[PDB]
């Protein structure tokens, strides 16, 4: 262990070097020095950006040699877009299929194509310079943080001054980020962009720097730029309403957000980012001490409450980094179920292979950051959490009624498990039995969703009445009968809601509350149980407490996190395969020249999908197909893959299903064949802890699970889209 | 331009100059409402020439839109 | 607080960066009158280009500019450099002996008034920046074009 | 100097072999594809 | 299972008179997965459809429930 | 043999432990260290020498061509016997790296100018790659205009 020096000693069992990688940013545990630990952490997060940023250069680079985003751009509806070129090896060409433009290459999902127009990009050489300035970035951040830790290290002083960082951050960056971005929108963005929707040809359209040099030719299009005094300090501010609107909806040649409303609304996003910028107490007076409000706040219920908060979130990261964990993994989620509503891209909706993958991408990392968020609020249970010096009272109380939390939290889940999956029981067993008048259907016993269609109702009507700014709608899921149609593709349509959607809405509510149930428990019953008075000395991350007691295993809070992360996985994964239905079943297909639109699955989403057969066959077994028959195609690797998930799926089976013992056992066996011919390594092999095959276990399991559908899902868009 | 200009330049001006009035507050000495309006309102009050023409083109801004 | 330092230190906090200051007190002084000097010798009686081009008089530029501004630094970090006739036993703020000829004279402060002629010749310098560029018209023109309509 | 070498001498060390082993398999492989047999 | 695999399709391909399918797709795993597999569930698992009901619901129905329990161990 | 007085390349300072102008040469030049180890500077030594040595005689090909302002079997046999005859030459030489005040002199001028000729041997190259001319004439040819 490099880390400490009595964990770096010696190696003497192969078990040292799996804690050396298992510990390795366990930061906490190498020193007591809360200084130490924030340097250290600083750091590393300068050691992050480095590698987003150069992640992002070689995302602006490919797209630039080895892309043919050119020829995307004159011809977005029938060009698939595709980065990254594989070469002539073993037979590996055959990964470069037909994505027009008269290139070869694979074709892409993660959406680049369709920033870099909003962007108003138009070359490689474009692309070839914010490459570079990506990886002059990524020098930049890397040095910085060797800088800071061997050079000039902050003190801890300079982290607790939480009120100066909260102004900046949410106005520094995000105030002044969403003006200078609405900056480049209108001078860039906007003017490029309506040259190419009038079919201009790229190489044809003026060079960027042309545009904010001289008005003249930004002028003539939104001819409220014409005043060079400009209407702004007159503060009519009418004038201006040319070039920003608040017109909503979407673009009918385009399939994209205006961004005649993104500039507006970066306009508003970024003062509003700048006024609430200025409320914490600083230096010169004016402002808050967020200690001080903290503390006002109390009640009949809680007593003393949010004292000594201030105190916690300034001497704790595992506390804030829960918190944030918890949100920026919630946050991710509602821009996944944001950007399908309502695209902001042009040509992204028309593009279904990557809205598929990027609302399933988004819905992975969102859920995946969530969990995290339950295991540093069960460390700092353990590790952080002092009645004698820092006392908060919430805390208490929560602790108090524990047992009454989780018992009602546990009532929920079985009532919402009956509730949700009965019903397809039901509706299977009737419907084998030949008698579907019976089951919960839009055609026989139905249970309409009037709620969520009362909200969508009024979301169409507001237009008008409840907003009279607003031309049109929000998003074309609320229009009623509006029906974008970017090239044969349809963009977006009102989205029905039935009983089928009854149904599914409340399987995420359960597998949402289980999920909860399980990683909420293990936080609060972290340091003591009826079962363990004192599992807090245990620590957060130990296999058990012995068989005693009837059997102890997986007492632990990280074995909480464990449970949960299967769950997690359960959770998403039938949420993703409710966007991909339902969107290809009621929303995805082909409009005719009559008006005639066609489904990719035919909306056999409505009577289907209220049947567990019914999604085994008419999803599983039917939008298989394309992967399963990718052989000899340019989608070759998706079959492979999804073969190859498949297996380190059921290869963690073996690690989840067994115990060390066995193993330990094994090897000894194999250690004598060893010593018998001179080959015994002097460090003893041993089998994985009992935690670490827990570790191991989950891992390949969601990796296995995961990859899986990736296959599935990115093989069945491509071929059918 | 002219006169008109510098009449809404003095007004645009002057739209920070209500929400002077808010907290203008006086009672200098007597009665507080001064030395109220500089214990929790004003930690100066050019920080509010300044918070004037910030909330103020809002102020003019919203009194047209509510 | 902007002032207070505390530091190591990397420098933002101690002494220097006011220390460089002071010598920009001096090029943003020579670099001034040095640029009027072929604005207005040219009163009585954008690329642009001179002679080959001026990035290779750049390489020239910041080559014996280099060689030179080098060294300096050197006698900071450590009094002595000595490779040539080179003396520099001044101290590291200033080293008036041997590259002034025959004055020595530096108490009054003057330095206080160089630093004075420094940071507003910084906002004159400073002037023709921001002056020239989001107008579209050298500093020359809107000044007298100012004071001709002031309203 | 003696610390880098012993740097490149741990699992890394692996990594470099693989990557040596690699090359040579896929340039072997250039020079002979499609191999089923060895017919000398 | 293995066993049992290798028994069933090698003969349903031989009662259907067409040894071929076997021969070549049971040297790589996709071909048994999907000329085995997927190929041979599309009649079980249309025992009962949301449009009529057949003599194989018993079996679609079965089919389902061993799904359930196994996943429950 | 130690001297703090070396013409360091960089001035005040440049005191790096392992080089101390013991060896002929030390301008006290190594930030990287590339030799911290005595097995590992002795080794860089008889390395930076033959080196030198080689690229000098490589300028002894730049003094051809001002003379004038390749083979009989070209390759092939012409390298196998270079091969077979260096080789047995630097053989030895191999053999023996791992078993007057006056001197210094020669070997301290010797490694400088020996130091040109790798920097020259190379520039001529780079200069000549990417850029089709041959520097035969540029001396005077190119100072004519920049
Ligand atoms: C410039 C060269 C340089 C050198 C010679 C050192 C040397 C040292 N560092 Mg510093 N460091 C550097 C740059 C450097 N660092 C930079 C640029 C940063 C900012 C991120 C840091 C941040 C840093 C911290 C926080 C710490 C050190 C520490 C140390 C000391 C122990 C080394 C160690 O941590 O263990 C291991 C050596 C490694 C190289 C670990 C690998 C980490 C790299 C960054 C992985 C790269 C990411 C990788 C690409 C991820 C993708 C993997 C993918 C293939 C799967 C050692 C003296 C530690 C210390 O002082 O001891 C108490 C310590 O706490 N360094
Ligand atoms: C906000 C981001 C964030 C940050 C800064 C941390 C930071 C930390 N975590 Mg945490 N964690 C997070 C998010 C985060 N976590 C989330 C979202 C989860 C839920 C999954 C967790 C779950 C978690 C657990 C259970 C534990 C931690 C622990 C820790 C601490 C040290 C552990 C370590 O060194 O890593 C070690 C790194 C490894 C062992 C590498 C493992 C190999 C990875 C998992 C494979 C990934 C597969 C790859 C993506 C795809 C396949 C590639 C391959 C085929 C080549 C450290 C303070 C440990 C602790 O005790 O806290 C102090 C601890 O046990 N975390
Ligand atoms: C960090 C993200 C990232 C990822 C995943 C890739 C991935 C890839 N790159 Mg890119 N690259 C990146 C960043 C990245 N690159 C950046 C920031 C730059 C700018 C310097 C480049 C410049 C670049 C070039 C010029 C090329 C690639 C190529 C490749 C492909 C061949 C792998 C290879 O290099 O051979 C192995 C690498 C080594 C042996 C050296 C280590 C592979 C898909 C090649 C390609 O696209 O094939 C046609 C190619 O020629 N990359
Ligand atoms: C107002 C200006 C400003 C800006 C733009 C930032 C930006 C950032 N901060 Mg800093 N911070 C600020 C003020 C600011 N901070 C002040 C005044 C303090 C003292 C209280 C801090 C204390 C602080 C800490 C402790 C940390 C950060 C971190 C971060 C990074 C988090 C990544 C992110 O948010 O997304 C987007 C990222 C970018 C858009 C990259 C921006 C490129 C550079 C950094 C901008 C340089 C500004 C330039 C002159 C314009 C980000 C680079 C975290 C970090 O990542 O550590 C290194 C971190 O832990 N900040
Ligand atoms: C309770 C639900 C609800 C919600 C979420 C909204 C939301 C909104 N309204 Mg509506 N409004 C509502 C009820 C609601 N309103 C009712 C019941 C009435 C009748 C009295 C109105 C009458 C109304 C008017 C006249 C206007 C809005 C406007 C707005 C928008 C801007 C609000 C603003 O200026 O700053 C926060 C915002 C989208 C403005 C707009 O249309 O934006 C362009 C606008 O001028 N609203
Ligand atoms: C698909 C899942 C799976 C796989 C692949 C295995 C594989 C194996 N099991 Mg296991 N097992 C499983 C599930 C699985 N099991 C389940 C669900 C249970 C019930 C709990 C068990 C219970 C069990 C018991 C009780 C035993 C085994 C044993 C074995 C080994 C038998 C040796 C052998 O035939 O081939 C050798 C290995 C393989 C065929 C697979 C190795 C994987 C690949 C081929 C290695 C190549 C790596 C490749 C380079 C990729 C690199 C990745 C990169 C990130 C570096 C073999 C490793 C026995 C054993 O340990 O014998 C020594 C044994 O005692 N299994
Ligand atoms: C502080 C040091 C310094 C000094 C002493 C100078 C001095 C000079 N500069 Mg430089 N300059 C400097 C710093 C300095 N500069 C810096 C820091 C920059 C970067 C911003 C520049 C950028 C710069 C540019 C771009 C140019 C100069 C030019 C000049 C020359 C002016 C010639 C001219 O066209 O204007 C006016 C004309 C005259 C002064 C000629 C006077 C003629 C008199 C009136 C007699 C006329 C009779 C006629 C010649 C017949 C001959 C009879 C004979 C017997 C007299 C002059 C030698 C110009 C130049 O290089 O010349 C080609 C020029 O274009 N400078
Ligand atoms: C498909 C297999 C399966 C099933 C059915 C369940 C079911 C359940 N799990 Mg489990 N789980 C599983 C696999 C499964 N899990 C796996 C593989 C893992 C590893 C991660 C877990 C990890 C896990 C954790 C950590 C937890 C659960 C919990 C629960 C319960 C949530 C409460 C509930 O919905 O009750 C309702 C029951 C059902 C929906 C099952 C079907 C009910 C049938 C259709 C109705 C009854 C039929 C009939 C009347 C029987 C009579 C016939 C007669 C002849 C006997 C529920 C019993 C949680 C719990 O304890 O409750 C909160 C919990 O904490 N699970
Ligand atoms: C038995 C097999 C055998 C082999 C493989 C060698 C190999 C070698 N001998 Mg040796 N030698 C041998 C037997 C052998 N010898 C016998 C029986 C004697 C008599 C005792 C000698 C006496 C001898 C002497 C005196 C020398 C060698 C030397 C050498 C090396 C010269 C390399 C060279 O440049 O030539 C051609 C290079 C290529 C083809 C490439 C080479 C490693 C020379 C040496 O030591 O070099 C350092 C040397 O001087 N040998
Ligand atoms: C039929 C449709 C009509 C809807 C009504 C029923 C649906 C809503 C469920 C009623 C819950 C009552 C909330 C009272 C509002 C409320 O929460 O009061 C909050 C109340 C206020 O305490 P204080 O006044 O002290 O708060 C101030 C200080 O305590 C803090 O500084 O605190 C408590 O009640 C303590 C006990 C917790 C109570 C636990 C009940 C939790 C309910 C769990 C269900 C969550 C549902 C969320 C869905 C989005």
């Amino acid at each position: 262990g490099h880390f400490s020096r009595t964990i770096a000693k010696g190696p003497d069992t192969t078990t040292w070097i799996w804690n050396l990688h298992a510990d390795a940013h366990d930061f906490d545990s190498h020193t007591s020095d809360l200084e130490e630990i924030s340097r250290k952490v600083f750091s590393a997060h300068f050691g992050q950006l480095s590698i987003i940023f150069l992640w992002l250069s070689g995302m602006y680079f490919h797209g630039a040699r080895f892309s043919n985003y050119e020829a995307w751009l004159n011809d977005p509806t029938h060009i698939r877009p595709s980065a990254q070129v594989v070469w002539p090896i073993v037979g590996q060409e055959i990964l470069n299929g037909d994505v027009g433009g008269g290139f070869r290459g694979i074709q892409i999902t993660s959406g680049f194509f369709q920033i870099w127009r909003a962007s108003g990009i138009t070359s490689e050489l474009q692309l070839y310079c914010t490459a570079i300035g990506a990886l002059v970035f990524a020098g930049l951040m890397l040095f910085a943080g060797w800088f800071h830790y061997h050079k000039a290290a902050p003190k801890l002083a300079w982290f607790q001054d939480v009120e100066s960082m909260l102004n900046h951050h949410l106005a520094g960056l995000l105030g002044l980020g969403s003006l200078s971005w609405a900056r480049h929108q209108v001078h860039v963005s906007l003017p490029i962009n309506q040259f190419l929707n009038a079919g201009v040809d790229p190489k044809e359209i003026p060079l960027p720097h042309e545009f904010i040099l001289n008005r003249d030719l930004l002028a003539q299009l939104y001819p409220s730029f014409a005043e060079g005094a400009t209407p702004f300090f007159t503060l009519n501010w009418s004038k201006y309403a040319d070039f920003l609107t608040f017109r909503g909806g979407l673009d009918p040649l385009t399939g994209g957000l205006w961004l005649t409303d993104i500039a507006h609304h970066h306009l508003a996003i970024a003062i509003l980012f700048l006024i609430a910028g200025h409320m914490y107490r600083t230096n010169w007076g004016i402002g808050h001490g967020i200690k001080d409000i903290l503390e006002a706040h109390k009640g009949p219920f809680t007593g003393q409450g949010h004292k000594g908060l201030y105190e916690i979130l300034t001497t704790s990261w595992h506390a804030q980094l829960s918190i944030n964990l918890a949100m920026l993994g919630s946050l991710t989620i509602v821009v996944a179920q944001h950007m399908y509503s309502m695209p902001p891209y042009p040509y992204l909706a028309t593009d279904y292979a990557t809205q598929l993958s990027l609302f399933t991408h988004h819905m992975w990392i969102g859920g995946f950051l969530i969990v995290g968020a339950a295991a540093h609020a069960a460390i700092f249970m353990v590790r952080d959490y002092d009645p004698t010096t820092r006392y908060n009272d919430l805390l208490d109380r929560v602790l108090r009624h524990r047992d009454a939390i989780i018992s009602h939290l546990n009532w929920v889940c079985i009532f919402l498990g009956f509730h949700s999956f009965g019903l397809y029981i039901h509706n299977d067993t009737m419907s084998a039995l030949g008698r579907p008048q019976d089951m919960f259907s839009d055609t026989a016993i139905q249970l309409q969703p009037v709620f969520a269609q009362w909200i969508q109702n009024t979301h169409a009507l507001a237009p008008g009445t409840t907003a009279p700014g607003a031309t049109a709608s929000t998003s074309l899921t609320w229009g009623g009968g509006d029906l974008v149609a970017v090239g044969n593709k349809v963009a977006l349509l009102p989205i029905p809601l039935g009983t089928a959607d009854f149904l599914v809405h409340h399987i995420h509510a359960f597998t949402i509350h289980v999920t909860v149930l399980i990683l909420l428990k293990g936080v609060l019953f972290a340091r003591s149980s009826r079962l363990i008075p004192d599992k807090a000395n245990l620590g957060f991350r130990f296999p058990c407490d012995g068989p005693g007691r009837g059997g102890t295993c997986q007492v632990s809070a990280w074995d909480h996190v464990f449970l949960g992360l299967f769950w997690m996985y359960n959770s998403i994964s039938v949420v993703i395969f409710h966007f991909s239905w339902k969107m290809q079943s009621d929303v995805w297909g082909s409009i005719n020249d009559q008006g005639v639109v066609t489904h990719i699955t035919g909306g056999n989403f409505a009577q289907s999908s209220i049947t567990i057969n019914g999604w085994l066959r008419d999803f599983l077994w039917a939008q298989a197909s394309q992967v399963i028959q990718s052989y000899g195609s340019s989608l070759s690797a998706y079959g492979l893959f999804f073969l190859g998930a498949h297996f380190v799926w059921a290869f963690s089976l073996m690690f989840l299903f067994s115990g060390r013992g066995y193993w330990q056992e094994l090897i000894e066996s194999i250690v004598w064949a060893h010593n018998k011919l001179k080959v015994a390594p002097a460090t003893q092999p041993r089998a994985l802890s009992i935690v670490q095959g827990r570790a191991v276990g989950v891992t390949h399991y969601l990796l296995g699970g995961i990859a899986t559908t990736w296959a599935f899902f990115l093989a069945r868009i491509i071929a059918v889209g | 331009d002219f006169i008109g200009s510098s009449t809404n330049v003095i007004m645009v001006a002057s739209t920070t100059l209500m929400l002077f009035a808010g907290r203008f507050g006086l009672a200098p000495s007597a009665n507080r409402k001064a030395t109220a309006g500089l214990k929790l309102e004003a930690r100066g009050d050019p920080a509010g020439f300044t918070l004037a023409d910030t909330l103020a083109c809002g102020t003019v801004g919203h009194i047209i839109g509510v | 607080g902007l002032s207070d330092p505390e530091g190591t230190g990397g420098f933002i906090e101690p002494r220097w960066l006011a220390y460089g200051e002071v010598i920009n007190g001096r090029f943003a002084m020579l670099g001034a009158v040095g640029a009027i000097a072929p604005e207005y010798l040219g009163k009585v009686g954008g690329t642009y280009n001179y002679w080959a081009d001026n990035y290779t008089l750049f390489v020239l530029e910041m080559a014996l500019m280099g060689f030179a501004e080098h060294r300096r630094f050197q006698d900071w970090a450590k009094p002595g450099s000595m490779g040539k006739g080179n003396p520099a036993y001044p101290g590291g703020p200033f080293f008036n002996p041997l590259g002034f000829g025959k004055d020595e004279k530096s108490l009054k402060e003057l330095k206080l008034k160089e630093v004075k002629n420094g940071r507003l010749a910084m906002l004159a310098i400073l002037g023709y920046f921001i002056q020239g560029l989001v107008t579209g018209v050298g500093p020359y023109q809107n000044l007298l074009d100012h004071v001709a309509d002031p309203v | 100097r003696d610390l880098k070498t012993y740097l490149s001498v741990a699992p890394v060390a692996s990594t470099l072999w693989f990557a040596a082993l690699a090359g040579l398999l896929i340039e072997i492989n250039r020079l002979f594809p499609d191999a089923l047999t060895f017919p000398f | 299972g293995w066993v049992t695999f290798y028994w069933h399709w090698k003969h349903i391909t031989l009662w259907q008179g067409n040894v071929s399918q076997f021969n070549e797709s049971s040297t790589y795993l996709m071909g048994w997965l999907r000329d085995y597999l997927w190929l041979n569930s599309s009649q079980l698992i249309n025992g009962y459809t949301p449009l009529v009901c057949n003599s194989l619901s018993v079996w679609a129905w079965m089919f389902l429930f061993g799904h359930l329990v196994w996943a429950t161990g | 043999v130690a001297e703090p007085d070396r013409p360091l390349w960089f001035p005040g300072s440049t005191p790096p432990p392992w080089l101390d102008g013991s060896l002929p040469g030390d301008f006290g030049f190594d930030p990287l260290g590339l030799g911290s180890d005595p097995e590992s500077l002795r080794w860089n030594v008889q390395a930076e020498l033959v080196h030198s040595r080689w690229a000098m005689l490589g300028a002894a090909g730049i003094f051809i061509p001002e003379f004038l302002t390749e083979y009989f079997t070209d390759t092939t046999t012409l390298f196998i016997v270079e091969l077979v005859f260096i080789g047995w030459a630097e053989g030895r030489r191999w053999a023996d790296i791992l078993n007057p005040q006056k001197l210094k002199e020669l070997r301290t001028k010797e490694i400088k100018n020996g130091r040109l000729a790798m920097l020259a041997v190379m520039g001529a190259w780079f200069q000549h790659i990417y850029t089709g001319t041959g520097p035969i004439d540029n001396l005077f040819a190119h100072l004519a205009d920049p």
